[PDB]
């Protein structure tokens, strides 16, 4: 069988976990009880009365947001144990997550993956949310991903992270979190997904004509992709690709695997109508530098591969005819080594619409996952800060206070110089 | 689940603490009697942060009162609120300090710490989960400055892994009410840079300002400055009893606030503040709550941002918002206002949404601010230190106690040491 | 000024069964290359290093001074079985092994023998810990929770330590071995709190009636402790924090010091604000690093050269 395992760590993770459940239920017709009144076991355990348990493990270090699932709409829908939360948070800080406060609740989720993993058959990889540039997010995260690489070792870890925005920011002490943590997801995952927040905003501003957006709808767009990638295990259609194929497909060298995503249409109900929306308009709508939710234009720098997959009523001929219309433009680089650049998937199952949303009914859809060398740029202005900040050393008592040399500030800066000059000497 | 146990340190603290839990148990539906007349869960859902469960439904608040007199005592206990006190956390003397640091700090307050000490240890050891302590006084008296600084110094031995935040009145310019208030200030502030995780700073001259000038009052009494900082108060900790988009903790603001262990002195300010027959006539936005918020004269402290840089800035949001208005917003006021912020950090501001307005209103916000325009309090302080202590004037009240001149020299000096602190990054 | 020097060790035979390799590569006679980075200081001794060439090249120069009334600094930093006690006390006794304390105090005290007979000198010797940021006095366990104040000339001291005279260098010795006895150590003997000796040199001519006051400081520090790695659980992590913070303070100080800053942090911890008259100013201050070129430690001997650096 096909399964995934999701963890969300983190306010940022449970939040974005909350719209993607409420959307695999939508989909697979479960009420939030667990009862339907087979196309769910990757995401779904059935328990033998009817009841449906996700194979969703949440956790934080702040009793808060946890508390809020478990006196919801949903609060009959996750297994009690999976909710996992501790006392006091890590307070912006990395090794408050990483040792003080995080080796206290590593054993009892290491113990509930444990029991998840072992009841289900043909596991297929983690996904994984968090957030960089928080405490829990950032150091959370590297300890249970040090020790799920210890111990499972040879499945699959794909990465759903909020990086920091160029301009936009909450916290004051954001870059030494993202340096470190961003040093730690170098090893030991398997294929990252960075988004931030900024060019969300600027998503909902343009397309969906929504001036005041929130969390929530950041939250149903990451949903939409999380779905989109997941489809080709969940239902059938021509040409289903895996998590492996994809990493096959999307990956050239092991240190090279920072891919950008990117949805389309994101439409609202009344430009709905008025519009073809066609294959070819949904595929090149996926390469303008606009709908990008990364803060990068991919026209400073050279694509390597991309993946494009389909689900609705699409036909291989409109798809052949977009890829080579896309070919034939000069706006868009690749590399020399990589003659053939497109992977294609197709699946049968529509997107679904969620009950109040802004997102209108489409009979198609794309999205796009591609590496470029363009992904350098964000590195760059992060470190920038980084050094700006740590040339005075300020806020480095706080973090020294909890058991952290000060030797691990260079080395992480090294890791991040080391690979900045790879994506650039890879690019040329 | 994060507790937060409360002392009261003389007149002034005995006082605003007072307006502050009659404001709290308003918040979340307390009667004066200990019960529960609400019409909302999420008022019980936290409520062991502030208070004690009891025998039937009844709510004792984690508080603390200790003076050296028993006038505020028993003006406290017949008041309004008077009866939702355990009263066996009244802790009070017979004689007083008599406006004397030296006496509440050596002779009067020694013999009675002790009693305080156990109670607090009592209460302490009643929570599941203790997050810091929070203590009300004022540096210009006798019992607040010594009793308070001794208690903090004993505190922080017991328990030094725990926040510590005061809000401390100041001593005023123009304002004034005793002749040694410098003495006193001098040598609290000594004490509190060294055992204290963050201060925030009020004096009653900016308080008066804003009542004459913002809410157009005519007669002001203590009952309305009492009110503005219950307020603030109340707005610094409503992430730890509220739900939210985005959470902020004690703990939080502290690393996000401190970049240098000296550097914790605040200037704390709400929004918004309009007069009786003047809010009909404004709409309330998140950009109005953030212009007022940035404005020199909303803030409780007599010092003026525009005489320095702000090294960071906390803003706490209550009510039902977008974060892009926030973050935007957050954005250009850093961005228009480039000169009044350090350049060697950037995001100088902190941002923490709740959602759960206070009673009466749809949206608020309350600011904390770190700025190096708060090292002419201290200087105007030692400069009228320095002009009393040439002449030794006052001198023979304290050394009367069992003090000594080295004390002074040594506070004045660390004072300074301070003043060259802050002065660097400006 | 500030000068770091860095010394190396000889691999022991314990450890060259293991087939342990040499990490270290010498460029001329201030840096050292590890793992392809270069270190740059003051001086960089090799293993072929005596003693003597030590002393002759860290601490005469403070000595002398130190006799002519100014003050004096000697810090030593190095993780456990790097060298720090064989360059900082050695063989007690061997005229051959003797380290630096024994060889200053034969330098002071050789000085005394030999100046006439007008000058009149007496010899004042401290020694105390500071353990979980509280100062406690190594001569006498009474004393545990010391304080800092000032005199009237913004001179810092610590206010009722024990200060004891001594007339010759096997009572040096004695007290020296008396308040080593009582310093915290975890179970290869480490240290977990940092250690200072002061001497007190003050003589005064009967004729001319002038009066000189030196005072040399050598402080022996903990070395820092990457935790997650070790896995410390109940009091030692807490030592383990306090000794990173202090460690920090003390770097800073001196990075402000070096690059001329307008205000220097000796408020922020303990350890630097009793420093504050020997260590800015007209003073001369040396730093000694320890580390060890096997193979198996290149992480701690990477840890005491970026401390060093940090100096510069
Ligand atoms: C019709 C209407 O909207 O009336 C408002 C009002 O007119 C104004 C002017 C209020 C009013 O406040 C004052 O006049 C005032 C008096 C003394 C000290 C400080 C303020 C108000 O009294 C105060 C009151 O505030 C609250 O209800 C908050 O929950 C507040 N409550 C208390 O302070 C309180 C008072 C008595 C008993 C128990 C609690 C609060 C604020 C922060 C944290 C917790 C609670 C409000 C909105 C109003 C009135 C009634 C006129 C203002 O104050 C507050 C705290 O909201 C003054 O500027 C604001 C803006 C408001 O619009
Ligand atoms: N998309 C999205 N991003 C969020 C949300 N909440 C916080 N963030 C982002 O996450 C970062 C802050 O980190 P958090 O996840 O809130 O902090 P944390 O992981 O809970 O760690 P601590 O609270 O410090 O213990 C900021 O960049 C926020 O913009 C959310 O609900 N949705
Ligand atoms: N806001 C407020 N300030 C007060 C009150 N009473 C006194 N003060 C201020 O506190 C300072 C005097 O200290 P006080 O507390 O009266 O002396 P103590 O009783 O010995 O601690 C002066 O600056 C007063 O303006 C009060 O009820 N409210
Ligand atoms: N530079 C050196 N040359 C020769 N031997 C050395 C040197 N440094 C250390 N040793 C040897 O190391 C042994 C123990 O070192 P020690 O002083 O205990 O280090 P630490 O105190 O850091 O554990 C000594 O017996 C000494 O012979
Ligand atoms: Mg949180």
């Amino acid at each position: 069988m096909r399964e995934c395992i999701s963890i969300h760590v983190g306010q940022a993770g449970v939040q974005i976990g909350n719209a993607c459940w409420e959307l695999y239920c939508l989909e697979h017709g479960i009420q939030p009880d667990g009862q339907m009144p087979d196309s769910f076991n990757t995401f779904f355990s059935e328990t033998g009365a009817g009841k449906h348990v996700p194979r969703a493990v949440f956790v934080d270090l702040e009793p808060t947001v946890i508390d809020e699932v478990r006196t919801g709409t949903y609060r009959q829908l996750f297994h009690p144990e999976q909710l996992i939360t501790g006392k006091e948070d890590a307070a912006n800080n990395y090794a408050r997550g990483h040792y003080t406060i995080g080796k206290e609740i590593i054993d009892l989720v290491l113990d509930r993956i444990r029991k998840l993993a072992d009841q289900c058959t043909g596991l297929q990889g983690f996904l994984v949310f968090h957030s960089f540039g928080g405490g829990t997010g950032s150091g959370f995260t590297s300890l249970l991903m040090e020790r799920l690489s210890v111990d499972y070792g040879k499945k699959s870890k794909l990465e759903f992270s909020i990086y920091p925005a160029p301009q936009v920011s909450t916290a004051v002490v954001e870059p030494y979190n993202s340096i470190l943590t961003t040093h730690t997801t170098l090893e030991h995952s398997d294929c990252a997904f960075m988004v931030d927040n900024e060019a969300i905003y600027d998503i909902c501003r343009r397309n969906l004509d929504i001036e005041r957006p929130t969390y929530t709808n950041l939250n149903r767009l990451i949903s939409q992709i999380v779905s989109s990638i997941t489809a080709s295990l969940r239902f059938d259609g021509a040409l289903n690709v895996d998590l492996t194929e994809f990493q096959t497909n999307l990956v050239p060298y092991p240190r090279i695997h920072f891919p950008l995503a990117t949805y389309a249409p994101v439409i609202s109900a009344e430009k709905a109508y008025h519009e073809q929306l066609s294959v070819a308009e949904i595929t090149n709508a996926c390469f303008e530098p606009a709908n990008q939710m990364v803060k990068c234009d991919p026209r400073h720098g050279k694509y390597m591969a991309c993946c494009l997959l389909y689900r609705g009523d699409v036909v291989p001929k409109d798809v052949n005819a977009a890829i080579a219309t896309i070919k034939t433009k000069r706006s868009i680089q690749f590399v020399d080594w990589c003659p053939t650049g497109f992977k294609v998937g197709i699946n049968y199952q529509p997107p679904t619409v969620v009950p109040g949303g802004d997102l209108a009914k489409v009979q198609r859809a794309v999205c796009m996952l591609s590496n470029t060398t363009a992904i350098a740029e964000a590195w760059a202005r992060l470190d920038h800060k980084f050094d700006l900040m740590y040339a005075k050393r300020a806020f480095v008592h706080w973090y020294v206070g909890e058991g952290m040399e000060e030797g691990e500030f260079s080395e992480a800066r090294e890791d991040m110089a080391a690979l900045e000059k790879d994506y650039e000497e890879v690019g040329v | 689940m994060r507790e937060i146990v409360h002392i009261q340190a003389g007149q002034c603290g005995n006082q605003i603490g007072a307006k502050f839990w009659e404001v709290i148990s308003d918040e979340h539906g307390i009667d004066p009697t200990g019960s529960y007349h609400g019409d909302s869960d999420l008022q019980l859902e936290r409520i062991n942060v502030y208070y004690n469960e009891a025998a039937g439904n009844k709510y004792v608040p984690r508080a603390i009162l200790v003076d050296l007199e028993p006038g505020t005592m028993d003006s406290v206990r017949s008041g309004p609120f008077g009866q939702i006190f355990r009263p066996d956390n009244f802790v009070f003397g017979q004689s007083g300090a008599g406006n004397n640091w030296a006496k509440g700090h050596y002779t009067e307050g020694a013999e009675l710490v002790d009693s305080v000490l156990d109670v607090v240890r009592k209460e302490s050891e009643s929570c599941d989960c203790l997050q810091g302590f929070q203590l009300t006084h004022s540096l210009g008296g006798g019992t607040g400055s010594g009793m308070g600084t001794l208690l903090i110094s004993k505190i922080r031995e017991e328990y030094p892994d725990r926040i510590m935040n005061t809000f401390s009145v100041v001593p005023s310019p123009k304002v004034s009410d005793t002749v040694v208030e410098p003495y006193n200030a001098t040598l609290s502030v000594h004490q509190l840079v060294e055992n204290t995780d963050e201060t925030y700073c009020i004096d009653n001259e900016a308080l008066y300002d804003i009542c004459f000038r913002t809410l157009k009052l005519t007669t002001p009494t203590y009952g309305d400055l009492n009110h503005l900082v219950s307020a603030t108060m109340s707005g610094v900790t409503t992430c730890l009893r509220f739900p939210g988009q985005l959470n902020a903790d004690l703990r939080k603001l502290a690393v996000n606030m401190v970049p240098f262990p000296r550097l914790h002195f605040f200037m704390p300010g709400f929004a918004p503040l309009t007069s009786r027959g003047s809010q009909q006539y404004r709409a309330l936005t998140v950009p109005e709550l953030t212009q007022q918020m940035f404005d020199a004269k909303n803030m409780m402290a007599a010092c003026d941002p525009r005489h320095g840089r702000y090294l960071t800035v906390a803003a706490v949001f209550r009510g039902r918002m977008s974060m892009k208005e926030v973050d935007e917003q957050m954005l250009n006021v850093q961005n228009k206002n480039s000169s009044y912020f350090v350049e060697w950090i950037p995001n100088n501001v902190k941002t923490a949404v709740c959602d759960i307005p206070p009673r009466g209103l749809k949206m608020s916000a309350t600011f904390i601010g770190n700025s190096t325009a708060i090292q002419e309090l201290f200087k105007r302080i030692s400069e009228q230190f320095t002009a009393m202590f040439r002449r030794k004037a006052f001198l023979h009240w304290y050394t009367g106690e069992g003090m000594d001149e080295m004390e002074f020299t040594e506070a004045e000096s660390n004072m300074n040491d301070l003043v060259s602190e802050y002065q660097q990054y400006q | 000024n500030i000068k770091v020097m860095c010394r190396f060790r000889p691999l022991n035979e314990s450890e060259v069964n293991r087939g342990d390799k040499y990490i270290a590569k010498f460029q001329g006679e201030d840096t050292v290359v590890i793992a392809s980075k270069p270190y740059a200081f003051d001086r960089v001794f090799q293993s072929s290093t005596s003693q003597e060439q030590v002393y002759n090249d860290c601490a005469k120069k403070i000595v002398k001074d130190v006799l002519e009334g100014y003050n004096g600094t000697i810090f030593a930093y190095g993780q456990t079985s790097s060298g720090k006690t064989h360059t900082m006390e050695g063989k007690l006794h061997d005229p051959e092994g003797m380290g630096i304390i024994p060889r200053i105090v034969q330098d002071i005290f050789n000085y005394i023998y030999s100046m006439d007979e007008n000058l009149e000198f007496h010899i004042k010797v401290s020694y105390f810990e500071i353990y979980l940021d509280k100062i406690r006095d190594l001569l006498d366990v009474s004393k545990t929770n010391l304080s800092v104040h000032e005199d009237k000339n913004r001179v810092p001291y610590v206010k009722g330590c024990t200060e004891r005279f001594v007339c010759s260098p096997d009572e040096v010795m004695d007290t020296i071995d008396e308040g080593k006895s009582n310093r915290h150590v975890a179970v290869e003997h480490s240290s977990r709190s940092h250690s200072i000796f002061l001497i007190n040199v003050k003589q005064e001519n009967t004729q001319t009636e002038q009066k000189l006051s030196g005072k040399l400081y050598l402080v022996d520090l903990a070395g820092s402790e990457k935790v997650s790695k070790t896995g410390a659980e109940g009091a030692v992590l807490d030592e383990a924090k306090n000794i990173n913070k202090s460690l920090s303070a003390l770097g800073n100080v001196i990075s402000a010091l070096a690059e001329g800053s307008t205000y220097v942090p000796y408020r922020d911890s303990k350890m630097t604000r009793i420093l504050q008259d020997s260590l800015g100013g007209n003073c001369r201050t040396t730093i000694v690093i320890c580390c060890s070129p096997s193979s198996y430690n290149e992480s701690e001997t990477k840890s005491t050269l970026l401390f060093g650096q940090r100096a510069k």
